[PDB]
């Protein structure tokens, strides 16, 4: 009944972005992956810096609202204003499109980054079910998971039992 | 045995749009464009002048509404619809380029001229300029033949300026009801203005003609302006229905200047107005007002941008 | 035993560009620039007036070819490289101005101004305006001396607007070839024609003096036009050389006008226009005309730009 | 003679986007992947929804074919007019030459995460050819083949002949 | 034993910004903006007018400092800061607009009108416009009564246009500095000056009256020009206070021009200019000069924007 | 001590962008990829094409420097003037900051393409050691791993041994 990112997210995730989820003789257990959270975070911090920005060009009337001006000239200005108005609002719309294709695109990015490098430290004694878990070939305490979690797991101390277990 | 690798979701989820999709879900987003209007004048830090029912052109001339501001000082000046540039009535020409020039003046100081006269009445009042009873425009002089009918001395008047700057100058022809009554206050015969820089001449003649009463009245006085470089001299020659000025005024440094319909505030402070208020946001669009002013996200046709702060919404 | 993945491909590939190479071949693509043009003013659902022979500010002075249209209602109005406002030669002052107002108008309403006359002829005509033999302008009113040489009395007539609107006043100056001729037609004397609202006084001198025949006319009447906004007066002051306004005119609601030189077609719907017909398409960006008018593709350089609609083509 | 998408495209394949190309002792087959094939055209049929967009803004005339304006005031008009040109002219040229590269993009990350998701349905039963293919390391009849097509290929059935002719 | 998959980097990494981050260091970068700029004027490969002391106005007139470029040819046209259009005092009325078709013109053919007098003096000069003593505008003559305060015949005189062209026409309106000053050189009497074509036709009045003396002098010549096309006439009708044209000058073709403090360099070429020399670049932007003229990299505020033509630097 | 592109990129890697190193018993070598290099510079190469582009575009003088225009014109001209200068910065800051963000993830991609082509040639016959490398388990000498470089390594001839060795 435990299942990973391939099927959906998950709503009891709610310290981090990314997370581990295991299921051992000692039960279920959820825990957040810092260093992904993180570089994702900062990652989208670094759009909002950028977004955020205030053009320092100051603007000053060229009309008038209470004393109409010339009907010739104001034409003109209204037809460049108008036409002004067209290209930041085609902008601002491509500018938050795109953004946010890219923002998803780098989140899943993450989720990709995290799940092949567990992958890689595991090596022989797990395989992929297909919904973003490993089913590992050997017991794996609550120990043993959280040194997958940190970066630890020292794949040759259990290889031997692993493989195997795989036949 | 095993693990698995996830993300988290939530049930709040918010819709934004993609290259590829409009409204798909992400865990957090945030506005872009900005909607939010503070309706009053965000002032602070910058020395306001409310210009309440004195019109900006009038700070030239001075009627009695603009007395308080013949030499005002801003760097931010405020416009108001019941403003008014005139007593006597009548209008500035060009009146829209020295608008704008006045509104990032920073002000105005104004120097004598030093024109004297003889043979002439200079005590041309109406009562459209009252103050203690008739009067006129502060900072001109209303030049009249010595009595009723009598012949207007043809006369010549110049001023150089001394100064670094260039001098606003400023004058006015005076447009009588009836060639009857420009003779009256001018005496007869015909009637010219000819104003000469080194840069500019130019003739004025008085159109005398019936009109609609503006505040009873159907004269009309119409200003006319230019502005004399340093070390330039302008001379004003004519023998009647010139409005003649007594000083000159040069611009004191940088201000902004808007119109707006809403009160002053000098507790928040602001960089972006228009005539409904103040726009204080770092989001570079805005949906507000187009015509806005100051330093301002972009105005967009759009009400709402939202951009995904957040990965991909996937509840189970 | 076993099982590949693969993706489709076709032999008719189409190139197209992507931020790292040109002439990549897709599998399918669509244009972006509009290039199909249809050369026909395409009206459907809109109240047409092909003013054909009729030029625009011609329907507010009413020479001969503009009579259909003295009032005319629209929502979309064709000017046409043919039109003339004017029979007795002479133009419209600040005429684009003008034009660019009576485009979006709607149309026009005319409502007479009352003026009346005493001791002067009013029939003023020429054989440039050609009726049932010589005639004038529809709207406007020829004045002259009761009798050849003989005096022109100064006079005055005033209208107010009584509506809701701005009223478009327009009359003109009569520009005679000789100091002889505007003696033989308004009288000897210096001519004046002083023009006053609340908002506007100004002056204006016939200046006759040679010039070329047009039409075999040497004379010229130019036309100069304001708005009178509610409630507000004209008054007109002359001695002779003025073209009296008959009526004024109320522009009716909304139009949008355009030029051009090829059939209306009232069967297909339009948006877009320009002087050669009428670009239809949903495409965001069209190559026929920088000045296209009404709801258009944006104009760009380029005649083509292809984008993608599918998978990169990798045949065998 | 049978090769995946690494190699190149099929010219064959008509019903979809992406597909399955088997050989097996019954032969020869190919069929088309709906799922795949949709989700890509229902992005770019996304693309085309927001590209294929009519502004609302009306403009009007400010120049005069007929009787030309006066010339100061034209010569500014036309500059502005030229330079709105140009602005418009290199947002219409990056904005296909972007969407093209990103859509080329996407189409073959559809593409992979079909081959992903068979290779993970597939677990220790097969390899990869390095072409885009599978071999399978066990008779796969046409039946077979179209479970791994229709998402319901249950490698435990087939592991214990599978890994036992991996060797 | 084993293998690795790596790819370079380097201990000279430069920093570029990407959508995510500031500053991210890769292996290989290159300016977008341009910042490098030539002090002089690139002319290589195009007929170079350098106008020197002449303005470009006085090419039409011809005072003095214009002589050499009455008749001018050129691609591309330098104005200098030093030019003056004019020797006797005045100025351009439309300057601007005149002088931008003047620059895009490829240079002017003069065209003899053909104007004779009698009755009249034609040798107007002044010590302002110096040749061998006292001269005047080449391609304009001071017309005079025949004698000191004697009266000034009213004349006629017409120029057609026979070329397929534009026929640019000048004229000019001698401004006196009393009237009677303008009596000894025209005859007392009212003064004016009528000017007809067939889509023209304006008065102009001597306005005289004292004003500041430049170059000694404080009388002003104003000069004001006109289109005629191609068959039309221009008819000029005066007592006086006319400065008269002797040639027409039609436009040759296509040019630029520009305004410049530095040296002309006919060995480089270049196609994109500023006051302060030649921008040389393929980059697609520039941040040296926002009105830089010709075919130029588009105007940016940032002074650098690094395109990264490497990947991430990623070192041990 | 050997490590691949998980860890860091190679300052000795000077004769391309992508490459391999090998450790046998001949000891340490490295070696450009020609191909994986040259498709990553054309696409730059491509980038640049596209711009360093020239405008065709002409504009003129509707301004004056010696002698100032009329005040209301002018203040009409500097604002478009000011406004098209505030697109023209946004566009080239935009576009240097998305090419980049682009030419990062082409690079990064190719690197990833050329490793999958790699762990695709080895088969059965190599682990992933998590680094960006792998541990083969024959012996390798430097003509076999030149036959790795060169797409000529035929796993077949190995297997055998390698499966092996992996118990
Ligand atoms: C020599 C001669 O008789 N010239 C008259 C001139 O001649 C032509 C006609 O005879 C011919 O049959 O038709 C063509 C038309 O294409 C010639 O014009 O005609 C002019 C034009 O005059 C009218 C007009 O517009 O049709 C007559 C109008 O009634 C009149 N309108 C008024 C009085 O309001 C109108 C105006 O006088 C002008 O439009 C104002 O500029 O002209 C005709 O005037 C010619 O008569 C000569 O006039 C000149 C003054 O220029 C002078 O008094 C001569 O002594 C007189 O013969
Ligand atoms: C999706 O959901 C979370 C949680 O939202 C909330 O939880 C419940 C109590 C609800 O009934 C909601 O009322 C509540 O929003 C959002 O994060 C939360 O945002 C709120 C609102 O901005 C924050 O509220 C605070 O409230 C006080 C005012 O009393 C302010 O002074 C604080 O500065 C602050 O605004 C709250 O801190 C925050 N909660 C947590 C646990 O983070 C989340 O933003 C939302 N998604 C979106 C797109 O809005
Ligand atoms: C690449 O190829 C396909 C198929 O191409 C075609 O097959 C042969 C008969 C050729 O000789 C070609 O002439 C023909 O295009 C293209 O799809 C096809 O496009 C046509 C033309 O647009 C479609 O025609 C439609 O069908 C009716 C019926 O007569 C027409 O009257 C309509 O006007 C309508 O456009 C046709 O449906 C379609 N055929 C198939 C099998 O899909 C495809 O567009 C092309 N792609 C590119 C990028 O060039
Ligand atoms: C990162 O570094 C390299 C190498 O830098 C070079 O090595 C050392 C001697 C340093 O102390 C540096 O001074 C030196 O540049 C850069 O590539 C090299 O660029 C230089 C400078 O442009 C090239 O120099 C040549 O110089 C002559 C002029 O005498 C020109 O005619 C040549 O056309 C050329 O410009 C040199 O070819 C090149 N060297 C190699 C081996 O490729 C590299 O560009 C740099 N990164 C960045 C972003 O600048
Ligand atoms: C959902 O996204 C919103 C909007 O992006 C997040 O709100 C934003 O949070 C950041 C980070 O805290 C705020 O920065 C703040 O600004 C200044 C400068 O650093 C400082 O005074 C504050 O202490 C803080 O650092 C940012 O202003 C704020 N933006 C808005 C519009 O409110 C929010 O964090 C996200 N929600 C969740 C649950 O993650
Ligand atoms: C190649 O791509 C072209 C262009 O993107 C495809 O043609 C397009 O097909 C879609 C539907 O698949 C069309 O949408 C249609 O809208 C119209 C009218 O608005 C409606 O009447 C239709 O029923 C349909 O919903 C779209 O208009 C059409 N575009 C063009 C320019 O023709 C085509 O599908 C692709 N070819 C192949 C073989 O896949
Ligand atoms: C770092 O990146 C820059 C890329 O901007 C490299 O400089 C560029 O090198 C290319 C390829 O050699 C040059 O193309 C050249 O074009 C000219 C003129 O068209 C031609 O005559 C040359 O033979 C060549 O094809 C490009 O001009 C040049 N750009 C600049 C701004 O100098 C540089 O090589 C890279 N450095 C390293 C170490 O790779
Ligand atoms: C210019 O725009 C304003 C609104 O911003 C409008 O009220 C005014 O009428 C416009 N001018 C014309 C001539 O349409
Ligand atoms: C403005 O552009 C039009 C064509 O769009 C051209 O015919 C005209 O010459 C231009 N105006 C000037 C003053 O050069
Ligand atoms: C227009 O811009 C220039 C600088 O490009 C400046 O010197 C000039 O004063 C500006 N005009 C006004 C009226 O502010
Ligand atoms: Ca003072
Ligand atoms: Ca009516
Ligand atoms: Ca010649």
């Amino acid at each position: 009944a435990i299942a990973g990112f391939i099927e959906n997210g998950w709503e009891g995730l709610i310290d981090g972005w990314y997370g581990f989820r295991h299921q051992n003789a000692q039960g279920e257990g959820t825990a957040a992956d810092y260093k992904s959270t993180q570089s994702a975070i900062d990652q989208i911090t670094g759009k909002l810096n950028r977004l955020i920005e205030k053009t320092n060009q100051q603007f000053e009337l060229i009309d008038n609202e209470f004393n109409e001006v010339e009907k010739q000239i104001g034409n003109v200005i209204n037809w460049t204003r108008d036409s002004i108005t067209e290209v930041w609002s085609y902008n601002a719309e491509l500018l938050v499109a795109m953004e946010n294709q890219h923002t998803i695109d780098l989140a899943d990015s993450e989720m990709d980054k995290l799940y092949e490098r567990v992958k890689r430290q595991l090596r022989e004694n797990a395989e992929e079910d297909g919904t973003g878990c490993f089913e590992i070939f050997h017991k794996c305490d609550d120990d043993c998971m959280a040194s997958i979690r940190n970066n630890t797991y020292d794949h040759s101390k259990y290889r031997e039992e692993a493989m195997q277990n795989r036949i | 045995d095993k693990i698995c690798l996830g993300h988290h979701a939530v049930s709040n989820g918010t819709k934004v749009n993609t290259l590829t999709e409009r409204g798909v879900e992400v865990v957090n987003a945030t506005e872009t464009v900005e909607r939010t209007n503070i309706p009053r004048i965000c002032s602070k830090g910058k020395r306001t002048v409310d210009l309440g029912q004195c019109g900006l052109l009038g700070t030239i001339t001075g009627p009695p509404q603009c007395d308080q501001f013949l030499e005002f000082s801003a760097d931010l000046i405020i416009e108001r619809r019941e403003g008014s540039d005139v007593c006597y009535p009548g209008k500035f020409v060009n009146e829209e380029a020295l608008r704008q020039i006045l509104r990032e003046s920073g002000g105005i100081d104004k120097e004598a001229m030093g024109f004297t006269y003889s043979g002439i009445r200079t005590n041309g009042a109406t009562s459209a300029c009252r103050r203690s009873g008739s009067s006129f425009y502060a900072e001109m002089k209303w030049l009249l033949s010595n009595t009723d009918n009598a012949a207007f001395p043809q006369m010549t008047k110049s001023y150089k300026n001394t100064r670094k700057s260039p001098a606003l100058i400023v004058w006015g022809i005076h447009h009588s009801v009836s060639t009857a009554e420009q003779t009256k206050l001018y005496g007869s015969g015909n009637k010219l203005v000819t104003v000469g820089s080194s840069n500019y001449q130019q003739s004025f003649v008085p159109s005398p003609g019936a009109r609609p009463q503006v505040n009873g009245l159907s004269g009309r006085i119409d200003f006319h302006w230019l502005m004399l470089n340093p070390n330039d001299t302008v001379t004003f020659s004519f023998n009647g229905a010139f409005i003649a000025p007594d000083r000159a005024s040069f611009l004191r440094g940088k201000s902004m200047g808007i119109q707006s319909g809403v009160q002053v505030d000098a507790n928040c402070e602001g960089d972006c107005y228009h005539s409904g208020g103040t726009i204080i946001s770092n989001l570079p669009f805005q949906n507000i007002d187009s015509r806005a002013v100051g330093k301002c996200p972009r105005y967009v046709k759009q009400r709402s941008l939202l951009l995904a702060t957040g990965m991909k919404n996937v509840p189970e």
